[PDB]
């Protein structure tokens, strides 16, 4: 049941500082006690990351551009952020990609979706799946363990999406946070999650949320979006294989 | 090659050898056997589906099939006499079975003979320029065969199309199926047809009795993707039992190397497959069969020096295998810090240095 | 300029007539690298030999005797010197007045 | 620019056979409908046949069905009209006709010089 | 595997001429004896002709000598059967026949689809 | 051994696949020239 929802009381875009956050293991090679220089798509240090709010009736879920890469960091406690949408057009005219998290399940479908203007999910529990009217003439599909799980904002979830030559690559990290306001002034390395051989002209990005039940409410969910740049990084692999630090050259 | 004194004489190009120590060759431990660790995936690659599918696509809209997570046999294809063209670029047609590819892309279509050589990197022509493009650094095999036995229906088969007109040269590995009317110049099309508004789309109309050049041709282009991604399209080679603590030749998912495989205390992160040193040499590997980390130590090697008094004095020689334990070397055998010394008697007495061997150790001809 | 830096990944993927060109490229590059290394090491060895000759002269004229040469054996009027071994070198304690 | 070079025809007995060839330059066969028109003496323009080079479908008239066969080999940029079972009513000058449209129904805008076909009773 | 694609034949007047073409795929002409068999109505299997592609020698029967000519061009993988001087007794479906032996005498194991040749008195 | 000593006159006149060989020739020559200069300067620096 595709519906239009508009009550948001919009505001000019908020911005936040990314204090040395959004670094991932560039390759599947183990390294110990080495300073390794990598030329790859990283989120530049101390860069503007756009701040989208889901707070009660304020909902921010605009269809963002998907440049060279995306760093999506959601700080949350009520598990609102559930899914992402990728495509060129999102009107079923062009191939589109969908990633939704069910309780102990993930669904990653590459179909031509007749997407809604405001796709979302509904929780009363897990009541609505109102994203696409039609999911026609589908293609490559994937199922696996859920991307985000439980085990102030107790949890921050970092993701990096890169659409490269043939693979849509997702890196992920889950961090316990005591802070509730914005990103930590810490360091975290995003371990690779999936490398999906999808091969889509991805330039067109959207987020999927869950509404608690017009007659709706969102609940606390703060998610940041930061685009990647081709940068040279110096990564400090400690003696036990973990990137403990990095330098943005 | 008779004895170490002859190696010294040939190294010096002299029949008489002065007293001293001379490096004559390089001892190297040789691999006892070759061991293979490929992933046990019995599922055959769908080469059957792609090579004799019912209908192939047009060149303008070339059908791409992704091949991954399957054992691939290219020997059956090479043995089959049906194929007229099997041109492999960046790979050897015979060696294709041994290789492991991270991905494969099979592109199946139908073309004419005069443009069969158009599908190869750095080529030009109507089908090459506006229908199918191959990048200059393309790695893979173009496989073409004549199939007019089931290609051209009598009276002309117009099913398969081609784009003879286009705005720009096709990008490498790019498909353009757009049928927007092309404006050739002075007269704007304004999105409608007319004079000089050449439509991109064109039709073959193969006749069953055309010239061999004008006859249909079924072409499959296999593109091998060999990134730092894990190798999933492997050959049918039998994986062998793993051997440790012995200098062996090993193959781990297409990584081939000579070394001693030891039990590794390195604890790789679950996504990690290899390990590297400060110099980016392969230090550790992960067994495909069992999730085991293995250190790779290069097989013992080092110079061979001949400690000789002058040929004036004697033909007796000692041999020093530099930085080699006295176990790797294939009657006095004495382990020094400079290596393994063979044919020299260890003497407790200390004398003035005569022939400098190494870390405080000297040799001399005495008694 | 070769297809791969790994020599074993060329032989495994190419026939000898085609592998020959890539192996020639690798041979030229690695030979030039080794020649550069050996030339820089010869020049550095000349520098170290000059330093070692100076150290031997200081051992002869400074430890085994009393030097009238000014500042050859440190600040002041040389009385004596004491040698100490150091990793790949020597350390002179110059006692001067 | 486009040229429609024609060949074949001439004089032939009633019930005999002939072949007309039309080769196009500056254009490529493969979509543009190419066909044959004729002028009989004291008669206006009339269609003889056409073939859609986009699909290979052929269209005739009542007077030319079965007796005449049109066939387009788009690869050599050639169209052939084979007369069989000729009659003295077929004495006509034949024009090679081309369009900028895929349809044979659309009037051709693109004309060749013409070849005379004379049929003797 | 081997395919024997045939072409030619159809209807023809008694005393006329026709050409049958048979092209082999998955095999090469040059040793295997290739020939032509026919089925007349109410008649069993009978040999029409054969040619030894190893030597080019041709064998016929009484009913086909002189009137029919078999010729193998091993280079295009082609065999031709030319009917001349046809008779209504020749109305038959002709099969392209191939062996795994050099001899035409050996029974062919390797059959093509078949082409109907009708001869009108 | 290149068609031109001017690098900019190669890129302006050739496509990357063909310009690559001439630029490789120029790179090899200029790299060897610079290596010669640096080696002679190291020896002269030792003398000084
Ligand atoms: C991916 O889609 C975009 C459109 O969303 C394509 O960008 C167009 O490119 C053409 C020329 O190639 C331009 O004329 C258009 O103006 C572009 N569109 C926009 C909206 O900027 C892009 O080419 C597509 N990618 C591929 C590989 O085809
Ligand atoms: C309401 O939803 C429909 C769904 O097709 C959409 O076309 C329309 O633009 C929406 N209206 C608004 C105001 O967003
Ligand atoms: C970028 O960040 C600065 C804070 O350093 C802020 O003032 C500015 O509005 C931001 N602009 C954009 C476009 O993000
Ligand atoms: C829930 O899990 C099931 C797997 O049983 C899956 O089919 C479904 O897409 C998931 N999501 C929802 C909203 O049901
Ligand atoms: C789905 O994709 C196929 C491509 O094979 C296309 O033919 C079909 O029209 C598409 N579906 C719709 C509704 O257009
Ligand atoms: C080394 O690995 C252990 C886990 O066995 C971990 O506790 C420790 O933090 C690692 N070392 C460093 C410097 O992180
Ligand atoms: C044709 O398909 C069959 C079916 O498995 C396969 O055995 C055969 O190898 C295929 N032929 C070729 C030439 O690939
Ligand atoms: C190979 O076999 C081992 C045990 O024999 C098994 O653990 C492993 O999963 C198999 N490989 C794959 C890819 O399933
Ligand atoms: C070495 O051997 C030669 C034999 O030709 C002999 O003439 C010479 O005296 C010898 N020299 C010494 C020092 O023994
Ligand atoms: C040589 O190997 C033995 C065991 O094989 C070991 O005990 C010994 O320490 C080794 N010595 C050297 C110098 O490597
Ligand atoms: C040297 O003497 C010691 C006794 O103190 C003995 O153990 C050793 O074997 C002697 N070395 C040789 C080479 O005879």
């Amino acid at each position: 049941q595709c519906v239009n929802l508009t009550t948001r009381t919009q505001l000019p875009p908020a911005y936040t500082n990314s204090f040395t956050r959004g670094v991932y293991y560039p390759d599947k090679v183990f390294r110990s006690s080495v300073l390794h220089s990598t030329q790859d798509l990283f989120l530049p240090f101390f860069s503007n990351v756009t701040w989208f709010h889901a707070i009660h009736k304020r909902f921010d879920n605009p269809v963002l551009p998907f440049n060279d890469g995306v760093y999506f960091a959601s700080t949350e406690k009520s598990n609102i952020i559930r899914g992402w949408i990728f495509g060129t057009t999102l009107d079923s005219k062009t191939q589109s990609l969908l990633i939704v998290n069910n309780a102990t399940n993930v669904v990653i479908k590459v179909c031509e979706f007749q997407f809604c203007n405001d796709p979302f999910l509904g929780v009363y529990m897990e009541s609505e799946f109102r994203v696409y009217s039609s999911a026609n003439n589908c293609t490559f599909e994937y199922v696996s363990q859920p991307f985000l799980m439980d085990l102030n904002f107790k949890n921050l979830r970092e993701f990096v999406f890169k659409n490269i030559d043939g693979y849509f690559k997702i890196y992920s990290k889950h961090t316990p946070i005591n802070l509730v306001r914005d990103l930590p002034q810490g360091f975290s390395a995003l371990e690779p999650l999936v490398d999906l051989p999808i091969g889509i002209n991805i330039t067109r990005f959207q987020t999927l949320l869950a509404l608690h039940r017009s007659g709706w409410t969102a609940g606390a969910a703060a998610y940041y979006v930061g685009y990647l740049q081709p940068r040279t990084f110096l990564l400090k692999y400690n003696e036990n294989g973990t990137i403990t630090d990095a330098v943005d050259c | 090659a008779l004895d170490p004194l002859s190696e010294t004489k040939c190294t010096l190009k002299s029949f008489t050898v002065e007293k001293g120590i001379y490096q004559t060759s390089n001892f190297r431990v040789q691999p006892t056997e070759s061991i293979v660790r490929f992933p046990n995936i019995t599922n055959l690659c769908p080469f059957g589906e792609v090579f004799n599918a019912t209908r192939f696509a047009s060149v303008y809209a070339w059908n791409r099939k992704r091949i991954s997570n399957c054992v691939a046999d290219y020997s059956v294809l090479y043995n089959s006499a049906s194929f007229s063209t099997f041109k492999c670029y960046g790979v050897s047609p015979t060696k294709l079975n041994d290789l492991c590819f991270t991905n494969v892309y099979a592109d199946s279509f139908v073309i004419r003979g005069d443009e069969v050589r158009q599908i190869a990197p750095g080529q030009t022509g109507k089908i090459a320029d506006y229908n199918y493009k191959l990048p200059d650094d393309f790695t893979g095999c173009v496989i073409a065969w004549n199939s007019n036995n089931l290609d051209s229906k009598v009276g002309g088969n117009y099913n398969y199309l081609y784009r003879l007109f286009r705005k720009s040269n096709l990008k490498p590995f790019e498909r353009d199926i757009s049928t927007e009317i092309y404006q050739a110049g002075s007269t704007p099309c304004n999105g409608v047809e007319g004079f000089n508004c050449y439509f991109p789309l064109q039709s073959y109309g193969f006749q069953p009795t055309n010239g061999v050049g004008y006859q249909p041709y079924r072409v499959v282009v296999l593109s091998f993707e060999l990134l730092h991604a894990p190798a999933t399209v492997c050959g049918p080679k039998k994986s062998t039992n793993l051997v440790k603590n012995k200098c062996v030749n090993f193959n781990f998912n297409g990584l081939t190397g000579t070394g001693v495989l030891t039990e590794s205390n390195k604890k790789f992160l679950p996504f990690q497959q290899f390990g590297r040193d400060i110099a980016d040499t392969t230090d550790a590997v992960r067994d495909p069969q069992t999730l085991e980390i293995l250190d790779i130590t290069p097989c013992s090697f080092g110079g061979v020096s001949v400690i000789t008094p002058g040929t004036n004095t004697s033909n007796q020689v000692a041999v020093l295998y530099q930085d080699v334990n006295c176990t790797e070397v294939p009657s006095n055998v004495f382990q020094t810090r400079a290596g393994c010394l063979i044919g020299a008697e260890h003497v407790n007495n200390s004398y003035e240095c005569d022939i400098p061997i190494g870390a405080g150790i000297c040799a001399s001809y005495q008694t | 300029g070769a297809i791969s830096s790994v020599l074993n990944d060329i032989l495994s993927r190419l026939d000898p007539p085609e592998a020959e060109v890539q192996i020639d490229r690798l041979i030229t590059g690695r030979l030039q690298s080794l020649q550069t290394y050996v030339t820089q090491q010869l020049i550095r060895a000349a520098e170290i030999r000059a330093s070692a000759n100076l150290a031997a002269t200081k051992m002869s004229e400074c430890v085994l005797g009393q030097s009238k040469r000014v500042d050859f054996c440190g600040k002041g009027y040389h009385l004596m010197s004491f040698p100490q071994s150091a990793p790949h070198g020597v350390v002179f304690l110059h006692v001067t007045y | 620019q486009v040229q429609l070079v024609e060949s074949g025809g001439g004089s032939v007995q009633a019930g005999g056979s002939l072949t007309l060839s039309c080769v196009a330059s500056g254009v490529t066969l493969g979509r543009h409908a190419i066909g044959w028109f004729r002028q009989a003496p004291g008669k206006e323009r009339e269609r003889v046949s056409c073939i859609r080079t986009f699909d290979g479908i052929t269209s005739y008239v009542e007077s030319t069905k079965g007796r005449f066969t049109i066939s387009s080999n788009n690869a050599m940029n050639t169209v052939y009209l084979q007369m069989n079972s000729l009659k003295p009513e077929d004495t006509a000058v034949y024009f090679c006709a081309l369009g900028v449209t895929a349809a044979c129904s659309d009037n051709p805008y693109f004309w060749g010089q013409g070849t005379q076909v004379t049929v003797s009773s």
